[PDB]
DNA sequence: AGCGCAATCAGCTGTGACTACCT
DNA sequence: AGGTAGTCACAGCTGATTGCGCTG
């Protein structure tokens, strides 16, 4: 039988009257039921992650001049890559991005593997005006990525993302041997095609554990990149995976004190123009080297300079707040004022924390579970 | 008949050049009335233009 | 010298008034002097009939929803 | 012609709904179309 | 009743106030329902009002409905009874139901199931449970012509008699006047006389919840009845027909307006019904895919109602087709049913259930009311605003931008009146510049543009000036197909011109920009159809009119259907950057030269 | 220079509004 | 002084004619 060939639904039978006017009570119940439309979690997916050393390979062949994506594939690809780099560094604190451009059967390492987003964005903007010629070489790009990532620590997840526009690749040697070597090296390879499905990309993605997708339009391209942003699930505990990193305090210099010492920034020292000789900035806790941008690994002593708030922003996932016990107002024989907003409790349901047994209204409960991520009573 | 009709109007439509009629008022000699009034009568459409001359 | 009311309007309405002058829709040639592409000189004794005609033209191609 | 362009632009761009809206402006994004936002 | 301010005041008629503002509803004595959308019970009130009344306007804040006899017939067709509808109407009134609505509802809903019309063995019989009503209608002279051979009485069991097949429309027209409306209920669950086919829709064609409501209202209590479902072109309309055909599980007949809609319906059936091509046939005198002995037959109008000599193969196909019963004769583009030759199409074939599908039910000559008895009551009317709120219908930003008439054109417009002024405001140089600017701006951002333009004489010089493809309309079959095919999957060309050809349901690809110039007079149907070619601010459609011309009144009176649907037409007076770039007719010389060619028609 | 597919014209009809004549 | 059937524009369909192509 069919669902719609039976009896027609009467959704208006829910409302009923006993005292001629209880519709106000019904609409109050409906308004209360309208709230709490979430699961008390902003993400609700992967609550953790792992250090990812991701390499992004961009096709630089003549096929990038095609106008499937306005204005051409290269410009849309680089714009979406800038967006992807920004989002990936936003959602991954201690990750690194490398960019490889393959052209004329050779692969050029456009950018070193590091955690600076500004350098990658500047490199992409510079590469916007590149010359699209020749044919891509997946073998050379994968060889460069494997050579770079072979010496990386085992606990980090090694990933390669390939943007393959051209349907043909030139390999100076057998590629399936390289795929076997990558599989033995536990390097994940993901490919996002632009024209159509290529067998070698499917085999590579299946064997290395990655995913192979083909772009339908620019929105689908952005969706695939956004999916690639998310970190992979992390095993319980592998080994002593740790890392020596510093937390450079942003100590600026004021001439009101006698210790106002101007210093050139190491990052700005490599620029053609005059480096910024500002009063202060981020001083390395180990060698007192000065940097302006974070997170940037120290050039001198090799220490990783990260920002503590960036690491702390993900701490609420480790310790989620347990849902408060929903209690009807009549059954709660205690105070009738919310502990968070001091407002009078007039809702039919009152939420009580399991730890401190305090009183929270619906709005304060939603705010605590969604945004605050901490019980105000438990803090005291 | 159709193939001669579709071409007989090509030359007919290209003969006429001006459609709007020129309506310039060509007033004749002025007539002097009382109180220094002067009236001009159009010789093409009979338009009367009465004016006071300083 | 001429005495009357100067009318300032869009060029389309100036052409409409010029057409009304020659069409004798008012009974006479009271649209006497044209001075500018957007300005005309009209006798003041029957400025109301021009208002009525313009209003009729305006609400003719309006389709009031009443 | 040089003057013909100016005359035609003056006639077309400001015929009915400009000789009064501009006067009001002198005396005084969601719903805007894409060509009106550039 | 009183006209102190010219308004019908009914303050004293409905003074009941138990709850101040609990009930989001208003009633009127004659008949009308006002609904408050900003209410927590909005969905329940909408579900109640859709099943009992048809809408008249659905703006963003206060929905307004109307109570009609056919709406109450449809409501009582479903399991809803008089007591339930009355008690739930008084449940949400906030003012008290006037004692002019209760009596009207009682009178309408009491006489619904008294008279039935049934089809059996290619014979039409009218059966009534109450024997008295037969004698009550026996005295009607018009009914006596239907009964052939003295109608001895057909004593069975319940009193019924035969009626003439070719005069079924007349008796349906008379019955509503006799306060005894006829119903067309087909209980396809238990027939055992019809060779039910093995059609079965694939379990991968998911449908939206709004289509679920329409389908459920179609089969209220396990039976299928004739009705009309109104869904937008971008929305799923053919899917509803395919699902209904699969559920009825009988010999289906599909009727279209054009000879290209039959291929569209065949493709839809092949996509969402899992039917072999042997059973599927197209009857449009183009391929002749053996329509004899078929499960689902797809044909078109203007062929089943020929008044002239018919082809031998077509004559044999019609002879075969007029000799068996049909289950769920689907009619597409139901708005053009009340025609001189299309009304007889329903009476020339015999079918149990008649389903009408359309997107624009509006029509002039007030013949839509005739469709209430020609087919059935308006079953479903989609709420376009809430449909585009769900994101499944493109949120089109409607624009009504007018262009002033040039002085060289307005003199000729006001000088002539004998139908020669159509080309004057159509070929307005300012409107030409506006259209060119819009085309260029939306091409600079890679937007697909469909430019509708009636009065193909103007379109000829409108399209060659921009050097863009156009469809004159009687060009060919192949050229139009290839142009529409290369319009979508080609970045070089993304704008086409259509002349009254796209004023129906075709397979036009997804488009974002529609620019119509010089449409028909006051056809709300044409404007609604043209809007439907865009939805599928994701998109926006423009209408260009010439000020101080009849096109202004035409545009005003042709948008009242869309504003009732909830669309707002913003008025655009100035186009930004009009003088920034170069446009055609820049100087007065070519503008005044255009007068010579636009006056050169002289079709006298 | 015999068949056969395809382009083409005739006849009827739908949609919408404009217009001449007379009780 | 007022209203309905011709009539024009533009599109559709089906029913025939009638005119160009038809093998390594
Ligand atoms: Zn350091
Ligand atoms: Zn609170
Ligand atoms: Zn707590």
């Amino acid at each position: 039988t069919k669902r719609w060939e039976g009896g027609y639904e009467r959704t208006w039978e829910i409302l009923k009257e006993d005292e001629s006017g209880s519709l106000k009570a019904t609409i109050e119940d409906i308004l209360f039921k309208a709230k709490r439309k979430r699961v008390f979690e902003h993400h609700g997916q992967v609550r953790l992650g792992m250090m990812r050393h991701l390499y992004v390979v961009v096709d630089g062949s003549r096929t990038m001049e095609d106008q499937d994506l306005k204005p051409n594939r290269l410009t849309c690809t680089l714009k979406l890559l800038e967006y992807f780099v920004e989002e990936y560094f936003d959602q991954n604190p201690i990750s690194q991005i490398g960019i490889i451009v393959t052209k004329s059967k050779r692969a050029e390492k456009l950018t070193e593997l590091s955690g600076n987003p500004r350098k990658h964005i500047t490199s992409l903007k510079k590469a916007v005006d590149m010359t699209c010629h020749g044919e891509p070489s997946l073998y050379n790009s994968l060889s460069i990525a494997m050579q770079t990532l072979k010496h990386m620590p085992g606990h980090t997840s090694r990933e390669v993302l390939i943007i393959f526009s051209s349907l043909t690749t030139c390999d100076p040697s057998n590629i399936y041997d390289l795929i076997k070597t990558l599989k033995a090296a536990k390097i994940r390879v993901s490919v996002i095609g632009l024209s159509a499905e290529v067998r070698v990309c499917t085999v590579l993605a299946r064997e290395t554990g990655g995913t192979y997708h083909v772009i339908l339009d620019e929105s689908h391209y952005k969706e695939l990149l956004t999916h690639h942003v998310s970190p992979p699930p992390a095993s319980s505990s592998s080994e002593c995976s740790l890392i020596r990193m510093g937390f450079p305090q942003h100590t600026i210099a004021s001439l009101s004190d006698q210790d106002a010492k101007p210093s050139f920034s190491m990052a700005h020292l490599d620029g053609n123009t005059e480096p910024g000789l500002t009063l202060g900035g981020y001083f390395c806790p180990q060698c007192r080297a000065k940097y302006c941008e974070l997170p940037v690994e120290c050039k001198i002593c090799g220490l990783t300079l990260v920002s503590a708030p960036h690491l702390a922003r993900s701490y609420h996932h480790l310790f989620p707040l347990d849902a408060f016990q929903e209690i009807p107002l009549e059954e709660y024989n205690g105070e009738r004022f919310c502990y968070g907003c001091q407002g009078e409790l007039k809702d039919q349901h009152v939420y009580v924390c399991a730890v401190c047994q305090n009183v929270f209204c619906v709005d304060c409960d939603v705010f605590v579970h969604d945004s605050l991520h901490c019980c105000p009573g438990c803090i005291h | 008949d159709k193939k001669v009709k579709e071409l007989r109007r090509a030359v007919r439509s290209s003969v006429w050049k001006r459609e709007t009629i020129v309506h310039q008022h060509e007033y004749g000699p002025e007539e002097n009335l009382e109180d220094d009034m002067y009236r001009k009568t159009c010789t093409m459409c009979g338009h009367e233009l009465t004016y006071e001359k300083m | 010298v001429l005495k009357g009311v100067l009318i300032e309007c869009d060029p389309a309405m100036k052409q409409f008034l010029l057409y009304l002058d020659e069409s004798n829709a008012l009974g006479k040639k009271f649209i006497i002097q044209d001075i500018d592409d957007t300005h005309v000189f009209v006798i003041a004794e029957l400025v109301n009939v021009l208002q009525e005609r313009v209003g009729e033209l305006m609400d003719q191609n309006a389709f009031s929803l009443t | 012609g040089t003057s013909s362009q100016a005359e035609a632009a003056r006639i077309l761009a400001a015929s009915w709904p400009q000789n009064r809206e501009d006067e009001e402006k002198q005396k005084l994004a969601s719903h805007l179309f894409p060509f009106e936002k550039l | 009743k009183v006209d102190e301010y010219g308004a019908k005041d009914y303050r004293l008629q409905m003074p009941l106030k138990d709850d101040h503002t609990s009930r989001p509803l208003w009633v009127a004595p004659d008949g009308h329902i006002f609904l408050e959308a900003f209410s927590p019970v909005y969905k329940y009130a909408q579900d109640f009002l859709v099943a009992i009344a048809e809408p008249v306007c659905r703006p963003t804040h206060v929905h307004e409905y109307k109570l009609t006899a056919y709406s109450l017939y449809a409501a009582v067709s479903v399991g809803l009874q008089t007591s339930d509808i009355t008690e739930y109407l008084r449940k949400l009134s906030k003012t008290g139901v006037p004692d002019g609505i209760m009596q009207f509802i009682k009178l309408c809903t009491v006489s619904y199931g008294k008279v039935k019309l049934v089809l059996k063995h290619n014979r039409y019989f009218v059966e009534s449970c109450h024997p008295d009503v037969i004698q009550h209608l026996l005295q009607d002279p018009v009914i006596r012509e239907c009964r052939l051979r003295n109608s001895e009485g057909e004593a069975t069991e319940t009193v019924s008699f035969e009626v003439k097949q070719e005069m079924i429309e007349e008796l349906q027209k008379r019955c509503i006047h006799l306060e005894y409306p006829l119903l067309a209920e087909y209980d396809f669950r238990n027939d055992s006389v019809n060779p039910d086919i093995n059609i079965d829709l694939k379990p991968t064609a998911v449908l939206r919840p709004y289509q679920e409501k329409s389908l459920r209202k179609m089969f209220g209590n396990g039976r299928a009845r004739s009705g009309v479902i109104v869904l937008p072109c971008g929305a799923g309309k053919s899917l509803v027909g395919v699902t209904a055909a699969c559920t009825v599980r009988k010999r289906c007949l599909v009727l279209g307006n054009s000879a290209v809609s039959v291929e569209q319906w065949k493709a839809q059936f092949k996509m969402w019904s899992t039917i072999d091509d042997s059973q599927i046939c197209r009857f449009t005198s183009d391929a002749k895919d053996k329509p004899i002995g078929c499960s689902v037959a797809i044909s078109t109008y203007s062929m089943l109602g020929h008044t002239t000599k018919r082809s031998w193969e077509a004559e044999r196909v019609m002879e075969w087709l007029k000799t068996q019963e049909w289950g769920l004769m689907i009619l597409d583009e139901v708005h053009t049913i009340p025609a001189k030759m299309f009304r007889r199409v329903l009476t020339i074939v015999q079918a149990h259930c008649k389903l009408g599908l359309t997107a624009t039910l509006v029509r002039e000559d007030d013949k839509i009311v005739d469709l209430n008895f020609l087919i059935g009551p308006k079953l479903y009317e989609a709420n376009w605003m809430e449909l585009q709120n769900n994101g499944y219908i493109a949120k089109v930003q409607c624009a009504e931008v007018w262009c002033p008439m040039s002085p060289e054109f307005y003199r000729e417009y006001v000088a002539i009146k004998t139908k020669k002024r159509i080309l004057l405001y159509t070929m307005n140089p300012n409107k030409f510049r506006a259209c060119q600017f819009l085309i260029k701006f939306h091409e600079r951002r890679n937007d697909k543009i469909i430019v509708f333009a009636d009065n193909v004489f103007a379109l000829k010089e409108y399209a060659i000036r921009l050097n863009k493809p156009y469809i004159y309309g009687p060009t060919s079959q192949g050229e139009r197909m290839q142009i529409l095919q290369n319009f979508k999957h080609n970045p070089k060309i993304n704008t086409i011109f259509i002349s009254k050809v796209g004023d129906t349901s075709f397979d036009l690809p997804e488009a974002n920009v529609l620019i119509q110039i010089s449409s028909h007079g006051g056809s709300r149907r044409q404007e609604a159809q043209r809007l439907g070619r865009v939805l599928r601010y994701n998109a926006f459609f423009y209408s260009l009119v010439s000020q101080d011309t009849q096109e202004m009144a035409y545009s005003t009176k042709r948008q009242r259907f869309l504003v009732d649907q909830g669309y707002s037409f913003k008025v655009i007076t100035k186009l930004a950057g009009m003088e920034e770039e170069d446009l055609a007719f820049s100087t007065k010389e070519e503008q005044q030269q255009l007068l010579q060619k636009v006056l050169a028609a002289t079709d006298l």
